[PDB]
């Protein structure tokens, strides 16, 4: 069944999910590239915890104690808390789930506190999973409350209506044309090995990752610079922001190619105007980044055209356009 | 941006 | 005597300072609003510590051990290490100094690692000082290596030449006109109680702070919105960036008034163009922020016009124009 | 942004 996503800060992936046998609501970021889901505790003692939605283990009687300490030292900054078990509810779905009771975060500001998001809902894989636990999604076919282990993320192509995340079947009302599966090259994240072109620049068999947590398309650095050098573009000086005309011709289509079907992004799709309505000026959603080897990343703007679906049961990924 | 893999 | 400052990311305050009885160099941020100075340790075990300049307590034989743990939980994120004592050298000045051997930071990215800065040189006050230690600057008249406890920060008005920080006397080659002292309203930081106007909006007797760590002029929020509402300006949507014409008339002069002399900032001074040379488009250096009560903040752009001097011996602050 | 008092 469906869940409603709203826009946060040009990352339209927040949704509601519930903990425990009463209504414990948390604004969730449904991450595709993170494994374990985590929540701000009532006993969270950190500065920003002030205004965010709290988990009270005690008022929900399903609390299966684990109470073992977890050290989630992420890429930005650090989240640490204590494992807890309880019912986790999306819509009609609720189940026995081992998650993180968070007491303390540090380096995730300035972005966390400003946003409405409360919690990170990991939708990833077991290897990424510390605690070596199967993911929510997998522990539902395991413990029958739905049939097949699959999720789909729908972001509307005019960035105005409601977005959805489904779990159950491919909901056909979403996509357009055939839907395309692709073959994962890791059991780590939802990544796949693709050829990807912009200018004359091309990086054959480069590993790519779908990421709903990230609000820009990412490209290795030297990929970037090679067209971009002459691709007259500008900056907020030594601070990662990049800019050109909204009326720009020179600009290539993000070509993301595979032995089945190519996924293209048009200039009109990875640019956002700045002077609000009737603006001359646009910011690419492309930031140069070497995460790793030949690693590109596809975040919101991508999902904002291509409807994506994610299949544990097939180690496959959904790709089609949107309604 | 908000970049969240290393 | 003088120290050379260079530009980092439109915060032209980094400088060199040395630890120990050999040449232990650290790119320093000379903070006016932080108290204790701190350095990345060789034994710093954190992710970004990789490339930053290291303090090796052991190769410098002046190391007076303290080795007591410090928990510097800042506003952004967390710095923790171990107190250490040694000689601290700026130019011709070196002395017995209790500083922080840093082993671990978290929440100060994404900004730290990209920049060249290594260390935060606290230039503040004792109350702010945990360890209840007098500041470098104060422990030089205390332990004679210079005469009077005073520093001056010179940023050149065409943002092109070298900037300086002096310690000794007011170096007259810098300022222009009379130099104006003002009266601190706290013994906490270099803040002073001023009246400050932009539009019709005014906030009588509002506390303000000089901050060399901060790259924008700050203004309480509702100050901001009141002119700004009709002061047609734009945004990077739900992310703190703000924008209008470089060719803009509607725009007021930042008026910072006191019973002696007013300090004004012209539109031309708190705007920076975006399309590099020949740009229509500019970003204010003003971000709305309630740090506290009626608290404004003056950061780089301010210092970029008014030459500032800071007097422990008088509890006074320097104010004049620049050469 | 670089804002460094609370």
């Amino acid at each position: 069944d469906n869940v409603e996503l709203k826009d946060l800060a040009n990352v339209l992936s927040f949704g509601e999910a519930k903990l425990g046998d009463n209504g414990q609501k948390f604004n969730f970021l449904f991450h595709t590239a993170s494994s374990n889901v985590w929540v701000p505790s009532i006993k969270c003692t950190s500065e920003s915890c002030e205004s965010k939605n709290h988990y009270d283990s005690s008022k929900s009687k399903t609390y299966e104690k684990d109470d073992t300490p977890v050290k989630l030292t992420s890429k930005a900054g650090t989240i640490s808390g204590i494992f807890s078990k309880d019912l986790v509810t999306i819509g009609k779905l609720s189940v026995p789930y081992k998650f993180i009771e968070m007491t303390e975060i540090v380096g995730f500001e300035p972005f966390y506190s400003e946003s409405d998001v409360d919690g990170v809902f990991g939708l990833g894989w077991k290897d990424l999973s510390i605690g070596s636990i199967d993911p929510y999604i997998v522990e539902l076919k395991t413990q029958n409350k739905i049939e097949q282990a699959v999720y789909s993320i729908y972001l509307p192509p005019e960035n105005k209506n409601k977005g959805y995340l489904t779990i159950g079947g491919i909901e056909e009302r979403f996509f357009d044309g055939p839907l395309n599966y692709e073959k994962l090259n890791h059991d780590l994240m939802w990544q796949v090995d693709l050829d990807v072109h912009f200018g004359n620049v091309s990086s054959k068999k480069a590993n790519v990752i779908l990421d709903s947590a990230t609000s820009v398309i990412t490209v290795p650095t030297e990929f970037f610079n090679q067209f971009v050098e002459s691709a007259s573009v500008f900056k907020v000086p030594f601070l990662s922001l990049y800019v050109t005309t909204c009326g720009n011709t020179k600009l290539p289509t993000l070509e993301y190619r595979s032995p089945n079907k190519v996924y293209t992004l048009e200039p009109k799709q990875y640019l956002e105007p700045l002077e609000n309505i009737f603006s001359a000026l646009c910011m690419l959603n492309i930031v140069p980044i070497d995460l790793e080897k030949n690693t590109f990343v596809l975040g919101d703007p991508f999902m904002r055209k291509y409807f994506t679906v994610y299949d544990y049961d097939n180690h496959t990924v959904g790709f089609a356009l949107a309604k | 941006x908000v970049v969240x893999a290393x």
